[PDB]
């Protein structure tokens, strides 16, 4: 135990953070314990040279989340002054980025997550070879958690389950309210970098994408949000924390995060370090996260009531039309020449798929509006016989 | 709550947009600058305390393109463009060149700039968006930096410069050329020609210098209306 050491320095402490812990101001409150801290951590190098960060920073930090532990078991506000069920404050912004399919930034308090919608055809949709058989995904999930988020420097890019964890957690939050591929055809890629992050961020992601598809047009059959939750026991006692920092990672003993609709879960995911958690806990678990869960997608809803009736002018538009079958052949001409004069100053390309069905594409509406134009003055034209008023072009 | 602070300015036809406050608050400074369409998200972090053994200044810049800034799946076999490639690390030397001199002499803190491209109108290049963004990102921080940089790219047409040529102007124009410098004077050049005279070379630096001057304009007005306050950092005795 080597108990003498732990005994001296708590002695010197625990009655001061004990005081400190009760400072309202975030600010002052850790000024306050980084000098208590620093100073008993001299002065008992005075008594002998005993060791430095290696034994007495841990010595200490114990006595710190003692501290805690004790003060949320008791019921006192917890380190950022909420009570045992507040979420933090709740701000929502949809279309944040131009020229992107459909995207928005989910804010709750420190977290943050920019989440974008992106729309493919059948054709970029990923395929995939596993032992228990090949795969091909129309729905693919990216999470990027660059070293600026926590307010550090380092490598750009690390890749770790703290990212595949939260890839996969979001994407099974998600995928359950997803409109299946009959109704809607496109392949479907969301991608959610963390722009800043206090611990608990694959919730804002899921958050975010419910958002960003429902901005882009993707006919999402429900709203979906998250909440990462935590409960704190001992002895018989014990109290639930709604909505969990980085920091008070200490405090949970068992930590669950739940992501659904107003009306169902759709993923779930708990860890339970310490025994004697009960079905009656588990029960009264869950239906405080319910409470929560339920409030966040009720300040999501007012942002934006629901999908879109358009898909974004700028993402591709499957689409085609019927003209005259007969009059295939003013729109191939000798060797293709009106298609290579049709598709390269209209820059869109240009089929005739069955029957006299014509299927058109490009990036822009406006070149498609073009190219549809000028092929129904071509074929389906408005030239029955009546008069028409002509401009006299060349003589 | 979250309230951003936006400056908007005009720029060679096209008009440039400086957002800050909203996103990223946890970093040091954090820009959203975007010109047209073409938006880049840039963020500074820099660490207060100097390694005491250091002896150098580790500064690193990161460039990164992000494919669903053009609404395209990325359909690629390495961690979906997982690396940098050629054409994003020479991006992020073209930022390093004309940043890495202007520190004071005697800085060792070490500082990371990353430039993520968030949108791209096709004919509005975001390399010198990612320059004029790296420019606000360090201005707005604490950090202590002989003021901001512009950044310009000129064009040679029918004998006459043009300020930022779009991607179909440049294919017809005789030169590419991007300069980087200050109030006081030009810091870093660098051109292709179709064989051009020293001359006409000299003066497409002079005219891109001479108009570069309304970035540096704009910059100085947000910083002075959303900066944070400058470190209190000393030289070595």
């Amino acid at each position: 135990v080597n108990e003498a050491l732990n005994a001296r320095v708590a002695a010197l402490a625990e009655a001061r953070l004990s005081d400190a812990y009760r400072i309202t101001d975030k600010q002052e409150r850790y000024a306050q314990v980084d000098v208590i801290k620093s100073e008993t951590i001299a002065t008992l190098l005075a008594e002998d040279e005993t060791l430095d960060e290696n034994e007495l920073g841990e010595i200490l930090h114990a006595i710190e989340k003692n501290v805690v532990r004790s003060r949320v078991l008791a019921g006192e506000p917890r380190i950022d002054g909420r009570e045992k069920d507040m979420i933090r404050g709740l701000d929502v912004r949809t279309g944040v980025l131009p020229r992107t399919h459909g995207s928005a930034l989910f804010t709750r308090g420190e977290t943050q997550a920019l989440v974008t919608a992106t729309l493919g055809t059948a054709r970029d949709a990923q395929v995939l070879d596993e032992l228990m058989g090949e795969r091909t995904d129309t729905f693919l999930f990216h999470y990027n958690f660059p070293p600026y988020s926590v307010g550090e420097t380092g490598m750009v890019g690390s890749p770790k389950r703290r990212e595949i964890g939260h890839g996969r957690l979001a994407k099974r939050g998600v995928l359950a309210v997803m409109p299946d591929m009959d109704k809607f055809p496109y392949t479907v890629r969301v991608v959610s970098e963390i722009t800043e992050s206090n611990g608990s961020s694959s919730m804002a992601s899921v958050c975010g994408a419910s958002l960003a598809l429902m901005d882009a047009g993707v006919p999402i059959k429900a709203a979906v949000a998250g909440i990462a939750m935590g409960l704190v026991k001992e002895g018989d006692n014990y109290v639930v924390l709604s909505d969990i920092l980085g920091d008070e990672d200490h405090l949970g003993d068992m930590d669950f995060k739940v992501a659904g609709s107003r009306d169902g879960i759709s993923a779930l995911q708990m860890d339970i370090k310490i025994e004697g958690i009960t079905k009656e806990i588990m029960q009264v678990a869950l239906n405080q996260a319910k409470g929560a869960r339920l409030h966040i997608l009720g300040v999501m809803e007012q942002a934006i009531n629901a999908p879109r009736g358009d898909i974004s002018e700028f993402a591709p538009r499957i689409h085609t039309i019927k003209i005259n079958p007969d009059k295939i052949k003013d729109v191939i001409g000798k060797g293709g020449s009106v298609i290579r004069a049709l598709t390269e100053e209209t820059g869109t390309t240009i089929e005739i798929e069955d029957d006299g069905t014509v299927k058109i594409a490009a990036t822009d509406g406006e070149k498609a509006k073009h190219a549809i134009r000028r092929i129904e003055e071509i074929t389906a034209e408005i030239e029955v016989g009546r008069v028409y008023t002509g401009k006299v072009t060349r003589i | 709550m979250l309230n951003p602070i936006v400056r908007k300015f005009q720029y060679g036809q096209h008009t440039v947009t400086l957002e800050t406050g909203m996103m990223a608050r946890q970093a040091t400074a954090a820009v959203m600058v975007s010109m047209d369409d073409t938006a880049v998200f840039v963020t500074v972090v820099g660490q207060k305390k100097a390694k005491p053994g250091q002896d150098f200044f580790p500064l690193t810049v990161n460039y990164q393109e992000r494919t669903y800034a053009a609404g395209r799946i990325p359909g690629s076999f390495f961690r979906r463009e997982g690396r940098p490639s050629e054409g994003e690390t020479l991006i992020a030397r073209l930022i390093d060149r004309p940043i890495r001199p202007l520190f004071p002499e005697g800085f060792v803190n070490e500082v990371q700039v990353i430039a993520t491209v968030v949108s791209v109108n096709p004919q509005v290049n975001p390399d010198i968006v990612a320059m004029i963004g790296a420019s606000a990102a360090l201005s707005l921080s604490g950090i202590p930096f002989n003021g901001p940089i512009g950044a310009a790219r000129v064009g040679y047409i029918n004998d006459q410069y043009v300020l930022n040529p779009t991607q179909d102007e440049l294919k017809e124009s005789k030169l590419d050329l991007v300069v980087a410098g200050t109030e006081a004077a030009v810091l870093m050049v660098e051109s292709e020609a179709q064989l051009l005279s020293e001359d006409q070379m000299l003066g497409a630096v002079v005219f891109g210098h001479e108009q570069q001057q309304v970035v540096i304009q704009n910059i100085n007005e947000l910083v002075k209306e959303a900066g944070k306050p400058r470190w209190d950092w000393q030289p070595e005795p």
